[PDB]
């Protein structure tokens, strides 16, 4: 299992593992994991971390032909709705020359004191989507369990893991109440044609 | 080690409804037709009030 | 750009529509049958004069078909969920709408055949009743036609 | 009562459930999964607003059959010896199917007030969008009720104003206030939806 | 600002204050009539009297209505969840009290008419168990107004 | 620095102890309700004496009215859940508490108005024993009131 | 992009179609049949030209046999959602509307013959409310198809 | 590399298959067994004779158990979830179906076995329709090899 | 590797393959058991034979333990959650086929006893019925072993 990049500032603030990372450009796609998780020289330059906002910019140096940086990009704050601070990750940021690619990340959220997990935080359809565009781009991505913590990392540790995988989903939610509506109407229909009773008797 | 979250598989929700609903109705068609035979008329009306 | 769910939900409505009203035909059918073949036996002439609850009961499900058809025939797959959810309401109304006129139609057309065998006065009584429940069901299939092409 | 006790059990299953689940959640500080807010904001306003516009004209088409086969099974029965009564009593009849039209009606007041978004995040859809959803179902829902409870108890009063019109013709006239009274509650809750529609507006 | 989900909370107080209490004043009314109409055969100059209970349950209904326009006059799109659930709680207090009161005012109106048919001097005695029972739903008002204005 | 859906569950406190009370209440005033009825036919002058399990069952509404009112004056927009949750159990006490006390008392009222009609004597043996059904919902509104003003 | 659960659906379309149908077909048959056992016993005669009811819920069945195998032959491994979708629509409608119509047959076919026992010129009348209910089924398959073969 | 959970539907469609069948075939195998038992005591010679329900009840059960192990057979580690979707639908298929037709099967015998003693000539007839209650099994058998197979 | 909770599903497997066996088999004597009991009052001879019943239940539950002791032999920590599913589906089938066979046996053991009483000659066809329910949960058997052999 290779260890989680971990930025330091006096202690470990943000922790970023991910099972595989790959990422592709004109189709042609690249593995990261043996480049990135355990490689003591990752140019991780350019990161920062705010009490409220981070940044991993994790950065590969002959990546398809020049020095290509991810940054992603997360935020904690407080939400008045709790007394918890949440954090999204809010977006990804991809500088190749002189140039930048972004990726809206959909469902990277959760409790600022939880890590996230999340099975393919990647930009493929068939994979989740996590990672959207509405402009086409050159660039695609795949983190294979993606987990990270940004804001309350203790040590070397995940703190525990919220993660995307839930029991519902706004689909699932919405044809679960449309098929009890249905279940309801089709019970009471189904109550009253059973209640029909046939006369044991005819009229002499 | 590092505290790895448990690998949950994406589609989560996809095959945690299907189970769920899959296994309560077969259970709801289980009971049903065991109360349907349990609770059948005993058939022997015409031998009831002869051994009684 | 849309869920890839989105054409549930109309494919429901559209099969709701058609269900739930079968069904309340199916009960309608049902008891006002019952009531006729309690009342034949002493009036055989009134089969035919009574038979008038059971066409009720059937245009009930004709209408349901109308709309299911309807749906069935604007469901395209790129369906928004807006269309979707218009859909599903056509059909949750159309259906419950006819299930209610159903059981309605059934209930007056069993009470109502006897009735017309024991005094034939009844008869045009029996029928003003019966079409203002049709047209109960009548009032969900006008909604549905509002919402499914809204 | 099989059924009944089917019914019975499944309510009990599922509220065991619940309040099991809910200890769990509450106590092992997965409180912060249990989010209505994601339930009631990622569920769209469409589904919230069909569902109030089909039950505005299903509840109340289901509460005229009740109250019209409630008040007609007691005309028909009657009338076997007074056949006066089929021609008085469909006043009781109308009054239910009253009920029916005021459902048709309030379902167009909402249906008037739908409109699509083109957008799926919730910052998107907005407070007015969403609140609009909102506001359309629980005015489906109180008209619907409100017609489905209006129309059942004229039914009844009617089956019972039909009875004692059988047996004396001048008590019809008397009664019929009752229904009257009866009727009022329909359009109380359609006069509700009113107000709760009356500053809706998607889009 | 507010959450975008806050109105839910309100509009389903303004539908459980209409529902519950025209659940409660259509029983009200259905039991009472109910009641009189058997009664009439027997003491046909009573009804009017025995209209009371009637009207009693009707006024249920009124509650209810007057804070389900309350509600649906507060209610606005951008409501601090706090007032939401404020008026979500007038209208379930509003809605179940009438329900409750509905329930005991058709009860005891069947009751005490028809009980007024068989000992006149039981009316007074119906009308004070009546007022107990509909003040019950005026309870409800009052805690509604309460939450509501709050 | 508090949950905005605190006071969600103080709500459901006021409501709770209006509602469940009201409940109770009509029931008693229901079932009480019947016993006079179907006791004032023989005996019509027990009609007002036999008015004590109605009167009785009313105030455990006012029980109830009095905490929500509490309850609806305890209520801030910055309740802390910690206040949120005392209403809330407060609120629960109260209603809960009248309901299982209208239940007796409806349930003893009955069953003594109809045996008073026979047996005189009972009439101080029902107040006695309507009593302690009462203290059962005042014991509610003190244990209410004591979650209700920590 | 078409998930590996998308065929779930259609296939629980098919099997629907199949069930539910039969389930409707089975209760025509069963109903039915106790009636023409009660009937067969006094008038022998009529036993061949009554299983008419037999018939016509066997007629159900084959329905919701189209439309199940109609289905099943359309289940490719990557159906998109909206196939699968429409398939369990057409497989819900087919087989409850076929439970419906297997319902008014039974009740109906049953009524009939028991009293074609008694009046013999009831039997036209019971063939044509036998109609009436069948249809219904046939209304269902119409919807199916549409559906199934969009 | 194919999901882990996908044989689970796998399984139970064969499990499916052989329950709700065997079921069926059970509730057959019970009533026309006490039918039977109930034409004994008058009518012994008619016993063989009447074990026809019976046996097309067991046949019933011969259908499960053969989808059954169909399904128990196509069943691999790697099984796709598209494949195991079909198996659970064919098992479904074939179970409810041979449900439905036992319990139609049962009824059926009961009645005509009872009716046989007493009406040697509703024999044929009582045959008839079991085969009608009997193809209906059939049906889910096609049906669920189509799905099986498929 | 494999999930830690997957030997669950396969532990129930064998569990579910005792427990409904043993229900079934269970209510089989329990029915039986009565018969007898009323069968003896009259026709002592016929003590030992009308126990037949009573095996035929208790086979199946031997049945029951059979799989159970196999699926229980089967298991293993690091059990593939494919293999627990099968041992999973083998369980239930074998046990919910028993408990049909058991109902069955149940019901037709209680009638052909108390008929046997009167009836000797019924008591060959009873023994026939008695097989044709107990192969039921042979099948169910069958199921089982070839899911859990593979
Ligand atoms: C006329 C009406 C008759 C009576 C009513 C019966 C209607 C039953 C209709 C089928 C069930 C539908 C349930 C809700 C799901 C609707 C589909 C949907 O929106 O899903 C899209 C969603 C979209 O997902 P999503 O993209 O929103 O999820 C987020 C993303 N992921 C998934 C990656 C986390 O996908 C699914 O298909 C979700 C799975 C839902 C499956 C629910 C289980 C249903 C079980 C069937 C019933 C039991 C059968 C066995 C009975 C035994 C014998 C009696
Ligand atoms: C009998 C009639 C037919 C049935 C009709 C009623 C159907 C009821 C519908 C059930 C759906 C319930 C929602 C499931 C999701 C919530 C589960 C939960 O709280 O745990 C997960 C929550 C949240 O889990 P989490 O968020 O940590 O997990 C990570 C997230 N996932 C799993 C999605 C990747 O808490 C736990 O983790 C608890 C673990 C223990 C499980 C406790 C479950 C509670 C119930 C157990 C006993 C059963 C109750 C009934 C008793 C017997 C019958 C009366
Ligand atoms: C009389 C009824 C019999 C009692 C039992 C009723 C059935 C309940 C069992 C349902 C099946 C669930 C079994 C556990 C499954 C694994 C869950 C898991 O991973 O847990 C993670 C969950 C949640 O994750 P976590 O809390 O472990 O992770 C840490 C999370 N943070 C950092 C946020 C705190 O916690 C556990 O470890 C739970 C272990 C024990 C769970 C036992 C089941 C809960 C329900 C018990 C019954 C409740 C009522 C008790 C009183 C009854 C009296 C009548
Ligand atoms: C049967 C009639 C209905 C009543 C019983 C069932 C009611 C609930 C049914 C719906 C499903 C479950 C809802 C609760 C979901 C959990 C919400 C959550 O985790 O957040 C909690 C919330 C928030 O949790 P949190 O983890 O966010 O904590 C707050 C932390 N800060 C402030 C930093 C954000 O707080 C609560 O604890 C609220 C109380 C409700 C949760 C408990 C539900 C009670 C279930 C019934 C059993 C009661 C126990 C006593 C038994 C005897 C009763 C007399
Ligand atoms: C076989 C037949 C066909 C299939 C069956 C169809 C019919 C039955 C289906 C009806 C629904 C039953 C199940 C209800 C579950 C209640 C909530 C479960 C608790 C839970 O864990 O939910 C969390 C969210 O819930 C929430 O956000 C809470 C929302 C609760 C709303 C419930 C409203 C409906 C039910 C009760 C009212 C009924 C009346 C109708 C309104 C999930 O968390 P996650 O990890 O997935 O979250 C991911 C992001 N945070
Ligand atoms: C008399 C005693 C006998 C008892 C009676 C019989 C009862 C026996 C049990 C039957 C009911 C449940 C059977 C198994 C359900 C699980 C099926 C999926 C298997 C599973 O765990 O899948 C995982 C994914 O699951 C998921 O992602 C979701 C899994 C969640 C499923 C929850 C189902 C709810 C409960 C259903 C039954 C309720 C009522 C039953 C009567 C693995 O897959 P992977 O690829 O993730 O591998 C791991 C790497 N990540
Ligand atoms: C109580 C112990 C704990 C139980 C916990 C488990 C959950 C509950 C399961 C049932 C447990 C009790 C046994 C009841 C068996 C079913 C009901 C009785 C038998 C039955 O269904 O047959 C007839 C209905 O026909 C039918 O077979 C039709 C029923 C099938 C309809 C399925 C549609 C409903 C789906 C659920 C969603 C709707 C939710 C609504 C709240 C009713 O018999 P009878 O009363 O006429 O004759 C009197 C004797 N049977
Ligand atoms: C003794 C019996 C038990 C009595 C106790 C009451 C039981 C009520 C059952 C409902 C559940 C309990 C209520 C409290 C838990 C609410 C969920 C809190 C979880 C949470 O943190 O979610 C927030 C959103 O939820 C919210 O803020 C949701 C607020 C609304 C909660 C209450 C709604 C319950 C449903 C009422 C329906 C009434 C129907 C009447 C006909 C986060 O949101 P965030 O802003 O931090 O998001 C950050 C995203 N980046
Ligand atoms: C491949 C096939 C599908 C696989 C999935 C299914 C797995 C198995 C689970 C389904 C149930 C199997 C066991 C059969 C139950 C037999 C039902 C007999 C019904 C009966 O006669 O009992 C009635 C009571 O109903 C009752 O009591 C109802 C039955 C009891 C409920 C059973 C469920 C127990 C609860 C489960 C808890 C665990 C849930 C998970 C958290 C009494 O009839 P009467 O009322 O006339 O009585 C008057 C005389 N006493
Ligand atoms: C991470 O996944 C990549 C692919 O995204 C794996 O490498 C690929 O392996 C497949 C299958 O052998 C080949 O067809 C591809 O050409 C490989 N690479 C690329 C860039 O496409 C890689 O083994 C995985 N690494 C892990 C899990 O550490
Ligand atoms: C370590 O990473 C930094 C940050 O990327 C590299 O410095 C420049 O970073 C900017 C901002 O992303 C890029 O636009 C430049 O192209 C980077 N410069 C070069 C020369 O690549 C820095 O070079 C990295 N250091 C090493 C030793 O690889
Ligand atoms: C930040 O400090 C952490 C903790 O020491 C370093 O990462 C660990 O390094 C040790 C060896 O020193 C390994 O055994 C652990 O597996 C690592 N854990 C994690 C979570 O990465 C890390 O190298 C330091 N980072 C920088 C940029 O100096
Ligand atoms: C035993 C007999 C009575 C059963 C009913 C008759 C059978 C042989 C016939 C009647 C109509 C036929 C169906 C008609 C049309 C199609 C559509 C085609 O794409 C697949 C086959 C399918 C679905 C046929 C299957 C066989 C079928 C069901
Ligand atoms: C039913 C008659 C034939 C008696 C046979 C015994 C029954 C109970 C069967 C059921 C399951 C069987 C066991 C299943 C698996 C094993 C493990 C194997 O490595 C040795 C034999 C052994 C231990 C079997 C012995 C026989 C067994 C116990
Ligand atoms: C009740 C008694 C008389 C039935 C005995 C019949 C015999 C011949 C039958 C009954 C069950 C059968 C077994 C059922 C399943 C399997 C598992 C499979 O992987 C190999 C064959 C095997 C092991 C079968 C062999 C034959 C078998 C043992």
């Amino acid at each position: 299992i290779h260890p989680p990049v971990s930025y330091n500032d006096t202690a470990p603030r943000i922790l970023f593992w991910a099972q595989n990372f790959s990422v592709a450009y004109k189709d042609e796609w690249k593995d990261l994991t043996s480049l990135t998780f355990g490689v003591e020289n990752l140019n991780l330059t350019g990161s920062f971390w705010n009490d409220s906002f981070a940044m991993l910019s994790l950065t590969y140096e002959p990546l398809f032909g020049a020095t290509v940086t991810f940054k992603f990009i997360l935020a904690s704050r407080f939400y008045p709705v709790s007394a918890r601070y949440w954090f999204t990750m809010e977006r990804l940021e991809i500088h190749s020359n002189g140039s930048v690619a972004h990726f809206n990340v959909s469902q990277v959220t959760g409790p600022s004191i939880y890590s996230f997990h999340c099975e393919y935080v990647s930009s493929l359809s068939k994979k989740g989507s996590l990672l959207v565009t509405n402009v086409p781009s050159l660039w695609q991505m795949t983190l294979h369990n993606f987990q990270i913590q940004a804001f309350n990392v203790t040590g070397e540790q995940f703190s525990y893991a919220s993660d995307c995988a839930g029991f519902f989903s706004p689909g699932i939610w919405m044809g679960l109440l449309t098929t009890l509506f249905m279940l309801f109407i089709f019970t009471y229909g189904l109550h009253m044609i059973l209640s029909l009773k046939t006369m044991d008797r005819f009229d002499d | 080690p590092y505290n790895l979250a448990y690998k949950y598989n994406l589609e989560y929700s996809v095959v945690f409804n299907l189970v769920l609903w899959i296994m309560t109705g077969l259970a709801l068609a289980v009971i049903i037709t065991s109360y349907n035979i349990w609770n059948m008329d005993p058939g022997y009306d015409s031998i009831i009030y002869r051994m009684t | 750009n849309n869920p890839e769910y989105s054409s549930f939900f109309g494919v429901m409505g559209a099969s709701s529509a058609m269900v739930f009203s079968a069904m309340g035909a199916a009960y309608g059918t049902a008891k006002s049958g019952t009531g006729i073949a309690a009342m034949s036996v002493m009036r055989p002439e009134l089969i035919m004069k009574s038979i008038i609850p059971v066409v009720m009961a059937g245009i009930i499900a004709i209408y349901g078909l109308v709309v299911a058809v309807l749906i069935a025939n604007s469901l395209t797959d790129g369906i928004t969920l807006y269309r979707s959810f218009l859909q599903l309401g056509a059909g949750l109304s159309v259906g419950l709408s006819g299930l209610a006129a159903g059981f309605a139609i059934g209930i007056v057309g069993d009470a109502g055949v006897r009735g017309t065998a024991q005094q034939p006065r009844l008869f045009v009584g029996m029928i003003l009743i019966l079409i203002f429940a049709e047209v109960l069901g009548l009032y969900g299939l006008i909604v549905a036609l509002i919402l499914s092409t809204k | 009562t099989g059924l009944e006790l089917l019914y019975l059990g499944i309510f009990v299953a599922f509220w065991a459930c619940m309040i099991v689940v809910g200890i769990c959640y509450t106590i092992f500080d997965l409180g912060f999964r249990f989010d209505v807010a994601w339930f009631l904001t990622e569920t769209s306003p469409f589904m919230w607003s069909n569902l109030g516009i089909g039950l505005a004209i299903s509840l109340s088409v289901v509460g005229a059959a009740w109250g019209i086969y409630i008040t007609g099974s007691s005309i028909i029965g009657g009338g076997v010896k007074a056949p006066r009564i089929k021609t008085k009593n469909l006043v009781s009849i109308i009054f239910c199917e009253a009920v029916a039209i005021y459902g048709i009606i309030m379902a167009i007041v909402i249906s008037n007030m739908a409109e699509p978004f083109s957008a799926t995040d919730p910052k998107a859809i907005g407070h007015r969008n969403y609140h609009a959803g909102y506001s359309m179902f629980g005015a489906g829902l109180t008209v619907g009720l409100s017609n489905l409870f209006c129309g059942v108890c004229v039914g009844i009063v009617g089956s019972g104003a039909a009875l004692a019109d059988a047996q004396n013709p001048s008590l019809f006239v008397k009664i019929l206030i009752v229904e009257i009274f009866g009727s009022a509650i329909g359009l109380f809750g359609v006069i509700v939806a009113i107000l709760q529609t009356s500053r809706v507006k998607m889009g």
